[PDB]
Parts: structure tokens; C-alpha cells; sequence
């Protein structure tokens, strides 16, 4: 009896099992490794900290390694609890990485905000918005330090750390752009908000130290690190309307072999709205009551799961204009592509097709070479603009091909596109293969 | 002109698009040496038998389809000896 | 093709020891399909990243994404 | 700073970075074959409706098979609150028939049963958003529902199906769609007067592979490990007012088994696992007047209540012998999956395993049945007293009984995920075990 | 002027204004052959 009563009852269909084994799961051998420690050290910001404004810092020679990046800043609520959503976030309006002169990446607050919306989740995404918002209630005048992580290929792994020791030559630095406007810290939509406070802004780079041995491997040998390039385009939407499904040709102006793309509408007057506002509850400002208006979003509540609220019907990539895959549904790409290829929820409004078994890992898993493809397109079908926004009967109870009224007002269309290249470094300078 | 082919018997296979050919191309190749149960074509050889009939046995049964249980009653394959190559259907096409 | 090409190693959710604990093997190092922690380039004597067979380095890899395989 | 941590270093460091094996500061990479995905529609035989059986087959498109998404288009026949994942109670059951072998079968219930142990945090919402309304959607509404099948190919890239390898086997996949399904076509056992059929598609994500690879498909035999649901019906023992009732389930199961599971439940209502109460979510209006304790609140059928669940206490017996020591029902419900999987399981459903990992792919021990001449599952029931219309007499009962209305909960489902495999030789597969 | 009466020696015409089909497509195991086209497309193109 017990546990042996099973172990004994060894047969035929247990040989493919447990016959020859070759491993155990009983004892972990675990991999030596070399020393390192990790300091947190604070960079210098050159420039005027301010809304609308550029600064810049160059990272210190003072570990031998990089990896992760934070970049804090201190932000005041122009308005109620309500009036933000990811302001940390939307003020980064975008982060340049150059290192040697040359730019290797870019990115921006809509990306931070896509690439969330599609990879982060769980308790992940809500300790992100936990740095980069006001999830507590706060009220106005309420100060908090947000702290906001880059994601550039090094920000994510140490096998990607970049070797500041191998870099005698050449600088690393990040170009930060402020926002002129923040939602709900210096703007209350087009209103700007008399008294606030200006951001102070702190980057830190968080710094691998190595012993003697790996120090002196650094900075003698050549190094060559697979990395993560963001490419991106901004488009005019082809807004639908209430008597019509747009359609639209777009034309993918991407190169490199492409894990994924990834893409956006949105009302660009509102950051992080991918979708349509209307009167139903946690779809627009006072939504469910009479001071409803679906002209504004609950900040606080700007994203949503509710694809009626999306625009597109329909999509497929095109290679030279032959199909790539099948034409599927907007929801397709906005649920299932992320089930099967990330496995979080991504929001309305946001879409994924991934040319990669694991678009999320480091180990390239199938790619889109788009340097080898004259013609790339991305073909869209808008969603019919014909639900009274204000009337949650019609916003409710709707069918598959329509959408709010109130859906014109996505008149952006964000498209980017993650791939792969090559970042060397040589006898103390780098930049990229191609 | 395909004069150096698979010749099945008298034609030559077409499989994923291309003539076969030569035998490692086909299926069979990867089971041609395991003593096969039964081969798919399935000749029959010599016409089958005649289908004997009387008025006394079917009269005397009144229907009942008495079946005789002394065959052979060719087995299967048991469970637990998962299912020996040799249960592969070969399809000699040539 | 002469070429001798492995099974799949994915991320799998147990650790799992080779017994072959004595010799401590370098394939086995960077196989994913048996450590869980982190993954890393095998270093040899003083310190110098040793590439096992069947993995290949960054600028290999590269190459392989980019312009592709052989046969 | 981080120096002062790396010059810290003496004997105990001597296990951790002792002759160091690995680095993490550089990530190793695998020429992988060159392949690529294509999303392919495959067509329907038979007349799609509800009650009917229709079925497909996988043409040759690509070369080996993966992921599987069924799509249905479904309306909603009633509001917010009616439906319960009703595209997952539409697609009764799906079998997976190779060359006319029946290799698998999946049933409703246990997709289910299946998410709710298997799938967690934003997989499972997003699972939910795919199969269910979600978004207090009212009647009249319709969506594009996505049902991925959960067939060994269809969780993983490394069991892909050799379609390639079947030359002279078809794949093929039966689905049974539902006769009613709730908030649909049917509510409670009322039919939905106007009521729209479910517009269905069954698509294949095909794998392309290159040459060589495909080379080595069409000339080499294959095994792979796989997995195969086992599944009966039993009548619960149904507990009562006045006692603890208990039953010997005969466990009519074979081949090594990675884990068994199990739900009561009331046939009448899709993914009913537990007892109806008039506490909040427990039963239709629950918490007010309109309380009634005979039918669910459908949108929240699921609960993690388990005051409301009927099983006391379970053991396993092979061969009539303790496999382990008899535990209660909430060491089934939480603990088990606690341990073995990492998510959390809705009152109702229970789980054993016998694999240290059940939630993953590589076998980690498995009871073999086909050496077990007579297992059995003995199940003692909590005793049905507590008067499920008085929320005070739920909320403060004792840890052996239930609700009056958990004798509603007559079914008993089991469940046992076992391996077995599928051998593929001169065009032809099957499984290797009975 | 009967419409529900054809002229009968006059059975066929060209105007496509009376022809039934819109447009078009034809697909091959769930992919399009070609993009969707006018009905015109079928009768006067393809056959020049």
C-alpha cells in the first residue's frame, strides 16, 4: 500500500517513461558562476528638466557591464483621482539609445504603453502602473516619485548586458524627450493647469561589477551581442464611419528579420486610448450618469477590454501582395494572437501578429525578413462607425462589424516592429553589423 | 520522359508533386523489412468460393443465424505490447 | 543531411540532473530543457566563454536569421 | 559601492563561484531550422446548429500542425449575467480521429475542468474573453468566440503533428456542438425564442518547414510522447439532509497517468461545480428578494467559495490498497494545485496528482492503470443541511456540511490525463497502446 | 410590355445591368485564389 504500490506496478508503457533513464528530478546540480555585484548609481541629466523639454545623459564609465535603467521622476495631480493614466509614462515621450554616435534604438511613451498592454501581465503590469500612476485614489496636489524601467534589449537580461569596460573609446548615452503635456499633471485635456509643478527627473543605471578575471576578458576581447531594435512608423488612420467600413493599404516600411509587429489606434488628444468612448461604465468621463460625456475618457480608466469599442474588423500582412496568412477577425489578433503567442490580455484596441513561436524571449523562435521583401503591407478593415455612443443599449447590445460613433476620434494609427541585429564591439568601439 | 523512375509494377508513383524516384522516396521503405500482416492491394488468388445453399438447414433454423464458434478467430493486438510493426499495412504499389 | 540535428529543448517547468553528475558535460550546461534559473555561455579555463557543440555564437546567430541556414 | 561586495569573498563563496561554469553575462544561442507559420481556414462537413455533429479534416497545406482555434459566432439571447462561457458549452466535444483511430477526445465540461485547474491569472481572463462576454454586453449582442482545442499538438511546438509524415493518413476532428447552450439558445430549461444558429470555422496554424527538415520527416519512422484524455460519466452518491453519503468509484482507467480530475456538478447548468446559495454570486439575484437558490447567477457560476462545494473527503485505492493517506475535499481543491500547478481552482473541482509537474509536458511520474487490475476513487459527500435561501446559514456553517441545494450537484465527471504513443511509419499512425 | 415574359428570340443579352452577380471571388483550401472582382470582370474581362 502507500506510495510503493505504484512504484512496483512497472509495465510496457512505463519503458518510454522511465527505461534508461537519463535524468532525475531529485537532486539539482546548480552552475558555478562569476562573481559580479550589482550597484544602483545615478546618472547625470544635462539640459532643462521640464515639460516639452530635451535632456540627455551619458552614462558613466563606473561598472563594467550595463543592464537595467530606471528613470524617476516626480510628478504633482493637476485634477482627482481619475484625471491620470500611466502620466510617468505618457511625460518619457521617448528615449533614444545612441552608443559611438550611431543610433541603435528608439522608443517611445505609445510603445511603452503598447508593449505593456501586450506583454506585460498579471501583478507584473500592476506593479508597473503602481511606478508610472496614481492607483490609490489620490487627489489633487498629491506628489509621487515614479519610476520608469526602459526596455532596450540590456534593460531586460544580463546576456545582454553592454560592455561598458570593452568600450574605451565610445560613449553610451540616452536622449530623454519630455511631454509638453501630461494628462492630469499640467493638462486637463486641452486646459492647461494653472500651478503645476515642473517634473524633477533622476536617471539611474544599474551597474555589474566584475572580478579581475572577467574585467580583463571584457575589455581585451571582441564582443558580439544578438540584440532587439524597435521599429516604428506613425499613419494616418482610415477612420470608418457611420454609413461605411474604411479600408486601408498599408504599406509596412520595415526591414530586418522582425519577430513581431504590433499595433495601435488611437485618439492621439488622449494617451493610451486605443479605443472609442462611450456612455457604458468605465468607457468615457462620468460614464453610466447623467454628466456623461463621450467627447472625454475617465483617464483613470482609459484602457479597456471592450472590443466593441475597437475599430478594426479585419487584417492580414501581405509579403509582395500575396496574403501571408488568412484574413481574420480584429479580435483575432487582439485575443488570440497574444493567448497563444504571450500569454496575458491584451487590450482593446491593441493588436499582435507574431512571425515568432515566443515573440516575448530573447532566442530568436521565426522571423519576417522584411530587407528581403520589396512590398510589405498591412491590409485593414475598419469596423462601421454607427452605435450611438451615448445609448448603452446600442453599445451594449451591438453586433461584430460595427462600432461606437464616437470611433472616428481614433484618427492615429500606430504600427511597430520588433527585430533582430547585431550590436559589436571591437578594440574598445562598437555599433551595429548593418 | 521519365525512363529512370520508381517503375511501380507498370507505372510509374507520383507522391508530393515529383515522380518517385527511386524506393527510398516512398513510405513502404521506412517498414520494408518488418514481415508485414497484411498487404493492402489484397489479390484475391483463384476466384472465391461458391455460395453453398440448402432448404434444410435454413428451414430448420427458422432464421437464428447459428454461428459457429470453432474458427480461428484471428487476434489483435494486445494492449500492453504497444503495436508490432508488423501491423502496418504495407502498400506494395509496385 | 549529414548534420547531427537535435530535438527540441524548450523551457521546461522541473529541473533535471543528467546523470552524468562526475563528468560535468558543457551540452548540458546551456540545454534549457533541463536548467530552469538563468542561462549563460559556458566559461572555460581563465575565464574564456566556451562554445559548446550544437549552439552557436551571436555573430553565427545573426547570420543565421539573417541571411540562413545551409543544408 | 558594488566593489565592496565582489572583494567579500573567501570560502563560502567557493560552492557559488568556485570555478565558475557558466556566465550570465552572455547569452549562448541555437541555429534553429528555418521554418514559418501560415494561418489556414479549414471548412466544415455537415450543417452547423446547435444539437448537430459536424466535422473537418486537415488538408496538406504545411507541413507538420499546432495550434487549432474553432470560431463561433454566437448572440446573446438574454442580458449581462445570463451566459457562463458559452462558446466553451457549445462545443461539446471535440475527437481527434488519425487514419480512423480515435487518438482523443475532449469534452466541455472538460474544458472547463481543465481551465479551471490548468490556466491562471490573465491566461484564464483572457481565455474567458475569447469564449464569453465580459463586458456586461445585453441581449441581442454578438461576438466571434475563439475555442483553442487542447489536443497534445495543440499546446506545444515540439508535439507538432507530422502531417507530413501521414501520407497516407487524414487527420480529422469531430465537433459536437451543444443542443442549448445558456444565455444563447437557452435559458434554464427554457428555449429562446428567435434564437440564432452559431456561425462556425475551424482554423490550423501549419508549419512550413525547410528542406532538410522535411527531408528527415518523410524518411525517418516517428514516435512522439503524447498525452490522451480518459473520460466517464458516474452518478454522485448524492449526499442529503440527514447524512454523509459515500461512494466507491470504479476507475475504469489504463496506460501511465499523469494526474486524475474531478467535479460534481448539476448537468442542467454549464460549469455548475458547486451548490446554489443566496449569498452574493451564488444563485440567480442572489443577496436580494429575487433570490432564488434553484438557478445559478450565470456569469458567475464559478466560485471560489467552497462552503458551497459537495465533496468532504477523497482517497485513492489500487487494487483495493490506500494509495494515500484520505484527506479532505479543500486539500484536493487548493492544496493539490498549490503544489502542482501554481494556479487556483474553483470550489467544486478537484485534482491528484501523480506527477510532480502535471501542468507541464515532461512526464514526471504517472500511475500506470494498465498494471492496476482495480483502481477506485472513494468519495465521502459533506451533509446536505444548511439552508442555501439564509445567507447567515451558509456564511457561518461547519466544515462537514453544505447547502440544501448541493444535492442538485447529482454528476460526478473524472478525469484522467494519462501518456501514451503515437508511432508514425510508411504514411501511416497510430497509437502504440490500446 | 411583360417583364415576367422574355422575349424569347431575344433571350440573351450584354447589358450587364440585368445580370445577377455583384462580384466574386474563388478559394482554395480556405485561401483566396485571387481578390474579389466585379461580376463585370467575369463576363467581360476574363473572356477577353
Amino acid at each position: 500500500a502507500g506510495g510503493l504500490s505504484q512504484l512496483v506496478a512497472y509495465g510496457a508503457q512505463d519503458v518510454y517513461l522511465t527505461g534508461n533513464p537519463q535524468i532525475t528530478f531529485f537532486k539539482t546540480v546548480y552552475r558555478r558562476y562569476t562573481n559580479f555585484a550589482i550597484e544602483s548609481i545615478q546618472q547625470t541629466i544635462n539640459g532643462s528638466v521640464g515639460f516639452g523639454n530635451k535632456v540627455s545623459t551619458q552614462i558613466s564609465r563606473n561598472g563594467d557591464l550595463i543592464t537595467d535603467i530606471v528613470v524617476e521622476f516626480v510628478l504633482t495631480k493637476g485634477g482627482n483621482g481619475g484625471t491620470t493614466y500611466y502620466p510617468a509614462e505618457e511625460l518619457l515621450q521617448d528615449v533614444e539609445l545612441e552608443i559611438g554616435g550611431q543610433r541603435i534604438d528608439k522608443h517611445y511613451n505609445d510603445w511603452f504603453r503598447t508593449y505593456d498592454a501586450l506583454f506585460r501581465m498579471n501583478d507584473d503590469r500592476y506593479n508597473y502602473r503602481r511606478m508610472t500612476d496614481w492607483v490609490n485614489n489620490e487627489l489633487v496636489g498629491a506628489q509621487k516619485r515614479f519610476y520608469v524601467p526602459l526596455i532596450f534589449f540590456f534593460n531586460q537580461t544580463p546576456g545582454l548586458a553592454l560592455p561598458l569596460i570593452a568600450l574605451q573609446y565610445h560613449e553610451v548615452k540616452l536622449y530623454f524627450t519630455l511631454a509638453s503635456q501630461v494628462q492630469g499633471v499640467n493638462y486637463n485635456g486641452s486646459s492647461a493647469i494653472a500651478g503645476a509643478a515642473q517634473p524633477t527627473m533622476s536617471v539611474w543605471v544599474d551597474y555589474i561589477f566584475l572580478d579581475t578575471q572577467e574585467r580583463t576578458r571584457f575589455a581585451q576581447l571582441p564582443h558580439e551581442y544578438l540584440i532587439e531594435q524597435l521599429q516604428f512608423t506613425g499613419s494616418e488612420t482610415a477612420t470608418p464611419s457611420a454609413t461605411t467600413q474604411a479600408s486601408q493599404n498599408i504599406r509596412l516600411n520595415f526591414n530586418h528579420p522582425t519577430k513581431y509587429l504590433a499595433w495601435n489606434f488611437n485618439n492621439p488628444t488622449n494617451y493610451g486610448q486605443y479605443t472609442a468612448l462611450a456612455n457604458i461604465p468605465g468607457a468615457c468621463s462620468g460614464a453610466g450618469t447623467a454628466a456623461a460625456t463621450v467627447t472625454t475618457p475617465d483617464y483613470g480608466n482609459t484602457g479597456t477590454y471592450n472590443e466593441q469599442l475597437a475599430v478594426l474588423d479585419s487584417a492580414k500582412i501581405q509579403l509582395n501582395g500575396q496574403d501571408r496568412f488568412a484574413t481574420r477577425k480584429g479580435s483575432y489578433f487582439n485575443k488570440v494572437q497574444p493567448y497563444q503567442s504571450i500569454g496575458g490580455v491584451t487590450p482593446a484596441g491593441v493588436y499582435l501578429y507574431s512571425f515568432a513561436l515566443k515573440p516575448a524571449g530573447r532566442q530568436p523562435s521565426g522571423t519576417c525578413n522584411f530587407s528581403r521583401i520589396d512590398n510589405a503591407t498591412l491590409s485593414l478593415t475598419y469596423k462601421t462607425c454607427s452605435i450611438d455612443a451615448t445609448s448603452p443599449a446600442a453599445v451594449l447590445g451591438n453586433t461584430e462589424t460595427v462600432t461606437a460613433n464616437t470611433a472616428t476620434l481614433l484618427t492615429a494609427l500606430n504600427i511597430y516592429a520588433k527585430n533582430y541585429n547585431v550590436l559589436r564591439i571591437m578594440s574598445g568601439m562598437g555599433g551595429l553589423a548593418y | 520522359g521519365y525512363e529512370n523512375s520508381y517503375d511501380a509494377n507498370g507505372a510509374r508513383l507520383v507522391m508530393d508533386g515529383k515522380v518517385v524516384k527511386s524506393e527510398c522516396q516512398l513510405p513502404s521503405y521506412q517498414i520494408r523489412n518488418s514481415k508485414h500482416h497484411t498487404q493492402l492491394p489484397m489479390r484475391s488468388l483463384n476466384e472465391p468460393p461458391p455460395m453453398v445453399e440448402d432448404l434444410v438447414d435454413e428451414s430448420l433454423f427458422e432464421g437464428l443465424q447459428g454461428y459457429p464458434v470453432d474458427e480461428k478467430l484471428d487476434l489483435l493486438t494486445p494492449p500492453g505490447t504497444a503495436t508490432p510493426s508488423s501491423e502496418w499495412a504495407a502498400i506494395n504499389y509496385g | 543531411p549529414s548534420y547531427q540535428i537535435r530535438n527540441s529543448k524548450h523551457h521546461t517547468q522541473l529541473p533535471m540532473r543528467s546523470l552524468n553528475e562526475p563528468p560535468p558535460m558543457v551540452e548540458d550546461l546551456v540545454d534549457e530543457s533541463l536548467f530552469e534559473g538563468l542561462q549563460g555561455y559556458p566559461v572555460d579555463e581563465k575565464l574564456d566563454l566556451l562554445t559548446p557543440p550544437g549552439t552557436a555564437t551571436p555573430s553565427s546567430e545573426w547570420a543565421a536569421i539573417n541571411y540562413g541556414l545551409t543544408n
